[PDB]
RNA sequence: CUAGUACCGUGAGGGAAAGCUGAAAAGCACCCCGGGAGGGGGGUGAAAAGAGCCUGAAACCAGGCGGCGAUAGGAGGGUGCGGCCCGAAAGGGUUGACCCUCCCCGAAGGAAACACGGGCGACCGUGGAGUACGAGGGGAGGUGACCGGGGUUGCACCGUCCGU
RNA sequence: GUGAUCGGGUAGGCGGGCGUGCCGAUGGGGCGGAAGCCGGGCCGUGAGGUCCGGUGGACCCGUCGGUAUUGCGGAUCCUGCC
């Protein structure tokens, strides 16, 4: 979850932060763990030990 | 049925002085605080006196009946501190009040003069 | 009736005063604030005469808080001055129907004085021009609401 | 007596002290409608340094006296009051009550019918 | 209002009184301002005096410095000097003040005083100028 | 939810947004103005909650009220003393607000007038006197209704933003 | 009870408290009006808590013990509005 979309980056010089963005307009960021729609950082875990 | 009470009121002139004293305030000049109508009493400026029944404790005016009763003052009783003092003319409670200068209530107050003095005797 | 909207106004009588509105129009807010600060407190006939004589350019309006690049006018007071003729049109309307709903109300038209004239943005209409270098920027239509009340003078 | 002198002294020291606000609340928006003390960190901070002519920070000295810290100013303990079985268990000589904001009419009267009963002060 | 004759004074002194009186909130007239002294060489006072003329500011000579050429302006300038001009409260000890040449009309056959510490028989040394003399040599009509 | 949909790319391929009226449509009959969208009176409903529909924050904008407002200098604040305005009673208060006078105890600290003397003098020593005062801790009588708070602002002293 | 021989603090180590969502228990509140929102009071060094009035129309809190996608001013941060 969070890791479907393709991603491209831009990079330094434009104005705007180093970002990985969609190709195709809108052109909305994505996958990264800040980013709305993208992965969570640190997520629950079913490997997890409770017993 | 408080301890330092000797009378009994109706509710009719118990209204009655109720607009006496809030017409009196409007119009003469009248005094509230227990102090206030000791020294009233004391010096002789009382042409009519009234108590209240949620008086704790039973110490604060428990001399003011006697001390009118001798210097021969008409003192009655009122049900509420709240509404004493508002009539009164405050936003805070009072205890006992008396009024001079008393202009537009002739009539009323010395009817319950009268109608105390039918109490008393 | 349909009070879709409400009033900035407070305390209506509905025995002495009379309502009216415009939602939603295609004009200035900049311009209609304004020229609603000058009829603010008049009597009705003066302000129609005055929104007559601003719609056929022989009086102008101060411009006192929008005032940009703007050239003076002649006479005193002035100062930069303009004529904004749609905003003065969509204004007489407003007052006409305020006018015949005082006189279904029962008051005397020849003693109504204006008491609450106001302006409010509306919402935005979006658009875009084309542009350069591959761009496309906003091009956006901005609306206006406008209020009114008279009051019958004793 | 010792206690009316304690008080007192916390009457002038709470109205001494100053309200506790972070660095630059008054600047933002974000700040003034949510105004609380946050702790400043910043290596050239100030109000961190502590200098003259700039906005205080919150201290364990300011603290009320013992015998009176957390009490109502006529004197009393409070006690939140949710029914009329909670109001016995107040002592009315050093205790008072305060009934519950989401308590209903039909109960606020019962509970103070029964306050009254009982000589129990109810500050609201 | 006090009126002080400045004949025979010594300006600087007779300025920090003054000073002081206008901040402790009094009315004061100077007359006979072009009758006080100032002590020294003439080439060096000369000089400074001068020098505090031709400064301007050399992008707009209508934002100053304004430095005074007529005798009267000296003397309240100097006092001035002697104020917190910058505060409201300076302002309006300044507005209590006035100087003037020789003696007017209004203020004939009156009460002068005097201002002891500020007197030149304390001197020893002859070498002093006159603040006329000032003005005379930058241009002042009187 | 009419989603691998709309849409973009010659093509492999890339890829959104978008939930809530009310118990019931009972979803505004009728009159005046307007070219019209609509406005205003009237109606339904416990409530307009009116489909631009549960609640309806902030930023932003308009008007009304209050205070300031055209001789004036600092990162927009801090301390202290004042002016104009507003009040709830959840804080207090006639079961006594504020203020005025008098009696008692009083830490560290600590006067002056005055009598004599020393010093060229600025001053000092002795006694007055550890007195009169003095943070504060108690008492007694006169008075009779505000106080605390809040908004804005004047005067004086202080103050070169935040993160790295 | 003792402290003339305790009272500044960056990196950093240690101690105690405030706040958030769900579970096992326990005590409770709510159409005589819950959560949420706006404006004001009191307590608290403080993180915060609680009351009054208004708006709203259906659920919520305290204590004991457990659990966690648990606290934002900043990333030429992300989405949306101005």
């Amino acid at each position: 979850a969070g890791k479907r979309r393709v991603t491209e980056n831009i990079g330094k010089g434009h104005g705007m932060a180093r970002v990985e963005r969609i190709k195709t307009s809108p052109r909305f960021a994505a996958f990264v763990p800040f980013a709305v729609g993208g992965r969570r950082t640190h997520p629950p875990k079913v490997e997890k030990i409770i017993w | 049925k408080p301890s330092y009470v000797k009378f009994e009121v109706p509710q009719e002139l118990a209204e009655k002085a109720l607009e006496a004293v809030e017409i009196a305030r409007d119009t003469g000049r009248i005094r509230k605080g227990t102090n206030e109508t000791t020294k009233a009493v004391e010096r002789g400026q009382a042409k009519l006196v009234i108590i209240a029944e949620d008086v704790d404790p039973e110490e604060i005016v428990a001399h003011l009946p006697p001390l009118c009763e001798e210097k021969e003052i008409p003192y009655v009783y009122v049900p509420s501190k709240k509404e004493l003092g508002a009539a009164a003319g405050l936003e805070v409670p009072a205890a006992s009040v008396a009024i001079i200068e008393p202009g537009k209530a002739r009539e009323l107050v010395e009817d319950i003069a009268m109608k105390v003095k039918e109490l008393m005797k | 009736s349909r009070g879709r909207f409400s009033y900035s106004f407070q305390n209506f009588d509905p025995e002495r005063m009379a309502r009216a509105s415009g939602r939603d129009l295609r004009i200035s807010p900049k311009h209609s604030v304004e020229l609603l600060r000058e009829i603010r407190g008049m009597m009705l006939n003066d302000a129609l005469r005055y929104l007559d004589d601003v719609i056929a350019k022989k009086r102008p309006v101060p411009m006192k808080r929008f005032n940009d690049s703007q050239g003076h006018k002649p006479g005193k007071g002035f100062g930069p001055g303009r004529y904004p003729v749609k905003v003065a049109k969509a204004v007489k309307k407003i007052l006409l129907n305020a006018k015949n709903n005082a006189e279904q109300k029962g008051l005397d038209v020849d003693r109504l004085k204006i008491i609450h004239a106001a302006a409010h943005r509306g919402p935005v209409l979006r658009g875009y021009i084309p542009r350069a270098f591959g761009r496309a920027t906003p091009f956006n239509e901005q609306t206006t609401h406008i209020e009114i009340v008279v009051e019958e003078i004793r | 007596n010792e206690k009316a002198r304690l008080l007192r002294i916390r009457a002038k020291l709470k109205r001494k002290k100053p309200r506790f606000l972070r660095q630059e609340w008054w600047r933002y928006p974000k700040f003034k409608n949510d105004p609380k003390w946050r702790r400043p960190k910043g290596i050239d901070s100030k109000m961190r340094l502590k200098k003259k002519g700039k906005p205080r920070s919150p201290s364990i000295g300011w603290s009320s006296p013992k015998a009176v810290r957390g009490l109502h100013p006529s004197g009393y303990e409070e006690v939140l009051v949710h029914n009329v079985k909670e109001l016995e268990a107040i002592d009315p000589t050093r205790q008072a009550a305060r009934i519950a904001g989401t308590v209903g009419a039909r109960k606020r009267e019962m509970i103070l019918a029964r306050a009254k009963e009982l000589g129990v002060k109810v500050l609201n | 209002m006090r009126i002080i004759n400045a004949e025979g004074l010594i300006l600087g002194r007779l300025a920090s009184k003054v000073a002081k009186m206008l901040l402790e909130g009094e009315e004061v007239v100077i007359v006979n301002a072009e009758k006080a002294i100032i002590t020294g060489n003439r080439e060096d006072i000369f000089a400074k005096y001068k020098q505090r003329t031709e400064l301007r500011t050399r992008t707009n000579p209508r934002r100053g410095p304004f430095y005074p050429k007529r005798s009267d302006e000296i003397v309240r300038r100097t006092v001035r000097g002697m104020l917190p001009w910058k505060t409201d409260r300076g302002r309006k000890a300044f507005k209590r003040l006035k100087v003037y040449v020789g003696v007017p009309k209004e203020f004939e056959g009156k009460e002068f005083e005097t201002i002891s510490e500020a007197h030149m028989s304390r001197l020893a040394t002859p070498k002093y100028v006159t603040v006329g003399e000032v003005a005379k040599f930058l241009g002042g009509k009187f």
